[PDB]
């Protein structure tokens, strides 16, 4: 029995060493609002979205990297946690564009939620917002990367789900853009998953544009027949034509991810 | 005024509409623009609440001062977006009026 | 500062479906 | 306290005006007892710097030895490294320039005393990209201390194999971080990791090993080969020994001197160094630590003697120990906002905060300057500032907040009279 | 943006809620005043005309008035629907 | 940061490490560890720049083949550091320090002077492509704030005059002292070294028994 | 001094540098 | 044929309902009229579009006209800026 | 990434005809229940309200991600 003790608010829990803080909080329930963060790729710590409170620590520490030790009860709902989310969120919005009647992502972002829970009223960037160049990545891929909050999930699904090595960050500062430095397209099967593992809408699927807003979506549980994985699937279907066609998990057989062909 | 329709299909317009009277299905138009093949009020649903012209962001539908609209049969109320575009190719020098008059308060 | 001209509604949707064609000439 | 005695000044060499070369080295008797050092042991030598009760050299104070006692720990089959950045990207931080331009085997040595101390297979040395001279000087030493046969596998007649590398930097600030340097070693962007895994544990080629500020390695086998008591007795308590101070701006003769640590501000420009250009008098605030810590305004500057502790009950850090003086004809305003926009031309953007908050601090400081933006922004600032503090992966994030921090601190009438003048012409 | 409230009404009826809990123990399962100041006195069905008897005709309990008879129904519990009496 | 292909900066132009660059290529390598040829990106990138200052989109894909790494390791390696150049840069490409402790000695006054000689905006290429100007940041010698560097030369404690008799040998003639200028070297207290002039101990001396 | 003089001495302290660990 | 197509094929029974009535169609389509319009030249990287008006117009939108090879299009007037 | 609405358990009816209203194109049916999604706190009392009401059941066990081990300096490993 190596489970080591860490308290969730005081709930307690036992949990095996080497779990992240993010992770003991889901066990006891709690959600850490996360960006950057993906169950099944590498944890990077670039949006720090995720910071909490150990108790009787000094600092805030990042939830998606930092080992729960012995003994460190986690606040999740402190005075401190909550103005460790009310400013970063604060600096995500700040140099957003706001075309959210434009973003497809529209009921299926997670950052106007987070905003919208755990957020701010208000805004106090009285500035200049900035602006990058919409860029080709393929046909499938519709990336209006001024969304991007540079959460390097993408660059990191594309090297270590597909293997396809393309994208990547360039250049430093807010400067920092992430994609393709020459315009070479994203062209691989597994390609379409980023669109479902971006969690702005900076870049989505080029045919499913506009037809639709979430919401409506009736969505009804059902298997891919395209290929013999029988990958398990969610089929959008609004009004009675079908409109999407996104994973949903089976541990065994697709964990949250779909081929191109069968999306 | 450049003569750009101003709908630009966000669906922020029937997911409140609580008489549940818009559909307004969409598409890119061909420019690589955003905007409506399908939009729709059935006038028979609808409850004149302005729920719609004051959640939509670019001030595209509006419920004007008409109220001398009747009509002898049930399809003259199920407004497409032809009857409500040419509508507010009518009314336009009569609505900004009232926007620009209640802007402010609003 | 009896009319025609009645508005009738449409189906504005661009059809949504396509059946195939019958193959032109037999074989 | 203050005028440490040449007799007590390492750096011997520095203004050069001796062979930085082995001959001269040799006069400087820098490699004297270095076979006897590592004779010794490598837990002789981590004793010596424990006694010495060191601090970092670098802009982050810590105790020297309790770092490198940290991967003294036994070998996990991976070869420990040892990492010297010669990096200081931080304005004012000519210090370390001085011992790679002279005196490059002080550091060649330091490396291999040093090397035993954390048992490291081989050191790196990543100096600036700039310092393209620098670098020609310390590998024309590298190669005369091997030719000597000083380094290299049985370096200095003993057992124990060293061999020590210099690595080009490429314009980057970050690159000095802890961490971000091994990435750039690495190859990969000069991003910092998270210190969840720390440097000792996981580290360059993914094994274990050690930062540390060109100085810090540099007196080390002096500190053992001398007296590390010896050194001590320099600093004040927790402080300790002397540490470079190089005097930038608004100072009738600015240069860097090994003078010692716990020196009165006030002494070392009026003693030393030059006084301040225009009087003592004509002191708007003086940066003591570099661009990453607070300034300290007059008031205070006579006051707190130079030294880590002083100026942490002082809310500012000695960090790199450049002292930047200005005048009363500056404009605190638009100084501090450069230091801005030298961030935000610098950050490396991995974490938001650091990325939008650096920048949207950059936007609202150069409208501060202009007086455009209204009396109320200013506390704004100080919100956004703290926000970018405590939650920055790195510690750039930490820098950029505090001299903003120390902008509104002790000059906020100032700001809020550039806010009313601008209201007032319209 | 945060209700004023009276903690005067929180005790005093609170104290009602184990008043009540006292007086009628056979029929009472649980009494809760809620934080919107309310209370709640949750009775076993076969209490429905002791407890509101009670209740109605108590010198230091008169609740004279029924306000409304409503039946929220979750399909989940056994026991679906929920009839609650709200007495003035 | 995009590289839009242009027949001057394309993959078209060919690039190869000559025969001596090669060598060169495999000293660094030997540095890393074996089977961390990828570190010596960094490095080769700048022999890559060593070998041309413009370093094309085609120069890039070749370090990438030498080291065996990903193109796009290579391109973010060479966006991320204003060291290397995607452009063509200048013969003498001059950057002048502008951080805060130079700029209290008047960094920028200097820039004034240098506009006018070199007779351009700052930021880009003389016509002659003679000179590049830019306002690089902290070069790491403040002491001598007034300060430019020009392709390693970094001249020191620059005067209007001074920068001129610099940019004039630059013009006409090479190697134009590079260096600090007012004599006072590389950090002397100006008045005096005011420390050190007491001659060194000796070897031995204060060893105190370690 | 010159462009590929730093390199040139890293190419001279090859050999006095000892064999590098493998993974 | 409306600016969506929708015209009905000769076929079509759906074609009784305009019999002895007509059909509403809007002569004004926005595909051609957002065409006549003047490429909004500009001398900043980076623009704003808050659809000619400040509560009145659409939300404020910051459009990168950085690249002349494309005039950039704020995604809610459709107004092309030319660098 | 919400992981809230995949905490309840539902019970929704088969899919029936949704078809197009000639006069106007909208989505037009016939099925009483189609807009009805139940919503239970246990299998146990889902299966216990369908049998109840007479309708014929499809119970689909639930599927909680199992625990994926993550740690940072994995990835610096070499
Ligand atoms: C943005 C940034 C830049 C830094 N630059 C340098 C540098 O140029 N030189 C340096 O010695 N330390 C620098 N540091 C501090 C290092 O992270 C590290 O703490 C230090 O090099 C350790 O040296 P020491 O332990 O010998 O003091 C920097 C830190 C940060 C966050
Ligand atoms: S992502 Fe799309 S939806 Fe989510 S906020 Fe940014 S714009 Fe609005
Ligand atoms: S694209 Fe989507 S995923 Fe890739 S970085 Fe920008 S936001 Fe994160
Ligand atoms: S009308 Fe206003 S709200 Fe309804 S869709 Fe068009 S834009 Fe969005
Ligand atoms: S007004 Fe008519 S249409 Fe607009 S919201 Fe209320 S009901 Fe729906
Ligand atoms: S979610 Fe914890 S680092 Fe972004
Ligand atoms: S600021 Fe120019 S020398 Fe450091
Ligand atoms: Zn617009």
């Amino acid at each position: 029995s190596n489970l080591i003790e860490v308290f969730v608010d005081g709930q307690s829990v036992m949990v095996e060493p080497g779990t992240t803080v993010l992770q003991a909080c889901e066990k006891v329930g709690m959600q850490i609002p996360r960006f950057c963060y993906h169950e099944r790729l590498s944890v990077a710590g670039n949006c720090r979205m995720c910071l909490v409170e150990i108790e009787k620590a000094p600092k805030v520490v990042a939830a998606c990297a930092m080992p729960v030790m012995k003994g460190w009860n986690i606040l999740t709902n402190s005075e401190k946690s909550k103005k460790a989310r009310e400013g970063v969120m604060e600096f995500l919005l700040a140099n957003h564009p706001l075309d959210c009647p434009i973003c497809d992502q529209g009921g299926e972002c997670d950052l106007q939620d987070q905003s919208m829970m755990f957020g701010s009223d208000r805004s106090r960037f009285l500035e200049g917002k900035r602006a990058v160049e919409d860029k080709n990545i393929g046909p499938l891929v519709k990336t209006i990367m001024t969304r991007c909050i540079q959460c390097t999930r993408c660059i990191r699904f594309a090297s270590e789900i597909a293997g396809v090595d393309d994208l990547g960050t360039t250049g430093r500062g807010n400067d920092m853009q992430v994609g393709t430095y020459i315009e070479k397209m994203f062209m691989s099967e597994l390609s379409g998953n980023v669109i479902d593992i971006c969690p702005v809408g900076a870049l989505t699927s080029k045919p499913y544009a506009f037809t639709a807003r979430p919401w409506e979506t009736r969505k009804t549980e059902s298997i891919d027949v395209m290929d013999a994985v029988g990958s398990n699937i969610v089929v959008s279907t609004r009004t009675g034509e079908v409109m999407r066609i996104l994973p949903r998990m089976h541990e065994d057989i697709n964990e949250e991810w779909i081929s191109d062909k069968t999306r | 005024p450049s003569g750009e329709e101003r709908c630009i299909a966000c669906k922020l317009c029937e997911a409140i509409c609580p008489a549940q009277a818009i559909t307004i299905e969409a598409e890119p138009r061909a420019d690589g623009s955003r905007r409506t093949t399908r939009y729709d009020i059935d006038m028979t649903k609808c409850i004149y609440c302005g729920f719609c012209q004051e959640a939509c962001p670019v001030d595209a539908i509006v419920e004007g001062p008409n109220f001398e609209f009747s009509t002898e049969t049930h399809e003259e109320l199920l407004y497409n977006k032809e009857k409500l575009l040419n509508n507010g190719d009518k009314w336009e020098a009569e609505i900004a009026a009232n926007i620009q008059a209640d802007y402010l308060y609003r | 500062p009896a009319t025609p001209e009645q508005y009738v509604p449409y189906s504005t949707t661009r059809k949504k479906i396509h059946e195939w064609v019958p193959p032109s000439t037999p074989y | 306290f203050g005028s440490l005695k040449d007799e007590d000044r390492i750096f011997t060499n520095l203004y050069g005006r001796h062979d930085w070369r082995l001959k001269g080295a040799l006069r400087r008797g820098d490699w004297y007892k270095t076979k006897e050092i590592l004779l010794k042991g490598p837990d002789w030598i981590l004793g010596e710097m424990k006694t010495s009760g060191l601090r970092g050299r670098g802009g982050a104070g810590f105790p020297t030895g309790l770092k490198w006692s940290f991967m003294n720990k036994p070998s996990d089959g991976r070869p420990k490294y040892l990492v010297v950045n010669a990096d200081e990207g931080e304005p004012g931080t000519c210090k370390d320039r001085e011992i790679m331009r002279h005196d490059p085997h002080k550091l060649v040595e330091g490396c291999l005393v040093g090397g035993r101390a954390m048992g490291a297979r081989a050191a790196y040395i990543y100096i600036r990209g700039e310092f393209y001279n620098e670098a020609s000087n310390l590998q024309v030493a590298i190669r005369e201390a091997y030719e000597a046969g000083l380094i290299g596998k049985n370096a200095c007649g003993s057992d124990y194999d060293f061999d020590v590398f210099v690595v080009r930097g490429a314009g980057a600030y970050i690159c000095g971080e802890e961490t971000a340097l091994i990435e750039s070693i690495e190859g990969k962007q000069g991003k910092p990791r998270l210190k969840p895994p720390f440097p000792a544990d996981v580290g360059v080629f993914g094994c274990p090993t050690t930062v540390a500020n060109v100085e810090t390695v540099a007196v080390s086998p002096t500190i053992c080969r001398r007296g590390g008591t010896w050194f001590a007795g320099f600093g004040r308590e927790r402080n300790s020994g002397t540490k470079l101070f190089n005097i930038s701006g608004h100072v009738n003769h600015p240069c860097t001197v090994e003078e010692e640590m716990s020196v009165p501000l006030k002494e070392l420009i009026e003693k030393h160094a030059g006084g301040v250009t225009g009087g003592w008098d004509n002191l708007l605030a003086v940066i003591p630590g570099g661009s990453s810590t607070p300034l300290i305004p007059k008031s205070v500057c006579e006051t707190v003697l130079m030294d880590f502790d002083a100026l942490v009950q002082a809310q500012t850090g000695l960090g790199t120990a450049a002292v930047i003086v200005m005048d009363r004809s500056t404009d605190i305003v638009k100084a501090i906002a450069r230091l801005i926009e030298f961030y935000k031309h610098e950050s490396c953007g991995q974490c938001t905060p650091c990325r939008e908050g650096v920048d949207w601090m950059n936007k609202v400081m150069a409208r501060f300057v202009k007086g455009d933006a209204r009396p109320a922004e200013i506390d704004s600032l100080w919100e956004i500032s703290k926000q970018i503090e405590g939650h920055t992966i790195c510690a750039l994030g930490d820098g950029a907040a505090w001299p903003v921090q120390g902008l509104i601190r002790h000059f906020r009438p100032e700001l809020e009279d550039r806010m009313q003048r601008f209201a007032q012409q319209h | 943006t945060v209700r004023p409230r009276s903690d005067v009404t929180h005790k005093q009826l609170s104290a009602f809620g184990e008043y009540v809990a006292e007086i009628l123990p056979k029929y009472v399962q649980q009494v809760q005043v809620s934080c919107l100041d309310e209370l709640e006195i949750c009775i076993h069905p076969d209490g429905v005309i002791p407890t509101l008897t009670f209740l109605r005709d108590h010198t230091n309990a008169q609740f004279k008035s029924l306000a409304d008879l409503t039946a929220v129904d979750v399909p989940t519990r056994q026991n679906r629907f929920e009839i609650v009496y709200n007495l003035l | 940061f995009v590289h839009r292909d242009t027949p001057e900066n394309n993959p078209d132009t060919p690039f190869d490490f000559t025969p001596e660059n090669y060598k060169r290529i495999e000293a660094i390598v030997k540095n890393y560890p074996e089977g961390h040829q990828a570190a010596a990106v960094l490095p080769v990138l700048d022999l890559a720049q060593r070998q041309n200052g413009w370093l094309p989109i085609s120069a890039m894909n070749k370090v990438a083949e030498v080291l065996q790494v990903p193109p796009m390791r290579v391109y973010e390696v060479a966006t991320f550091y204003t060291m290397y150049n995607r452009k063509p840069v200048g013969k003498y490409h001059i950057q002048v320090c502008t951080t805060t402790p130079c700029m209290l000695r008047d960094s920028d006054s200097i820039l004034e002077t240098l506009q006018r000689k070199l007779g351009i905006k700052v930021g880009e290429t003389t016509p002659d492509k003679l000179f590049t100007l830019i306002e690089v940041e902290c070069l790491g010698a403040c002491v001598n704030a007034p300060m430019v560097q020009i392709n390693d030369n970094y001249y020191e404690d620059l005067t209007p005059k001074d920068i001129e008799e610099i940019i004039d040998e630059l013009k006409a003639g090479k190697v134009p002292k590079p260096g600090p200028r007012s004599g006072r070297f590389c950090c002397e207290p100006a008045g005096g070294l005011t420390s050190l002039t007491e001659p060194p101990k000796g070897p031995g001396f204060g060893v105190q028994a370690g | 001094y010159n462009t590929y003089t730093f390199l040139d001495l890293n190419l001279d302290l090859s050999k006095f540098r000892l064999p590098q660990p493998s993974s | 044929i409306t600016h969506t197509g929708q015209v009905y094929d000769e076929k079509d029974y759906r074609r009784v309902r305009f019999v002895d009535r007509q059909k509403e169609v809007n002569e004004n389509f926005a595909i051609d009229l957002i065409a006549q319009q003047p490429v909004n030249e500009v001398e900043h990287r980076i623009i704003a579009c808050d659809g000619g008006g400040g509560a009145l117009g659409h939300p404020k939108v910051y459009i990168n006209l950085d690249k002349e090879t494309k005039t950039g299009t704020c995604g809610y007037c459709g107004l092309q800026f030319k660098q | 990434s919400g992981v809230n609405n995949t905490k309840k358990w539902k019970m929704e009816f088969d899919t029936r005809e949704r078809w197009e209203n000639p006069l106007m194109g909208w989505a037009s049916t016939a099925d009483p229940l189609s807009n009805m999604v139940l919503t239970f706190s246990a299998k146990e009392d889902a299966i216990a309200f369908a049998e109840k009401n007479g309708w014929s059941y499809d119970v689909e066990e639930k599927k909680v991600p199992k625990p994926k081990s993550k740690s940072y300096g994995a990835n610096f490993s070499w």
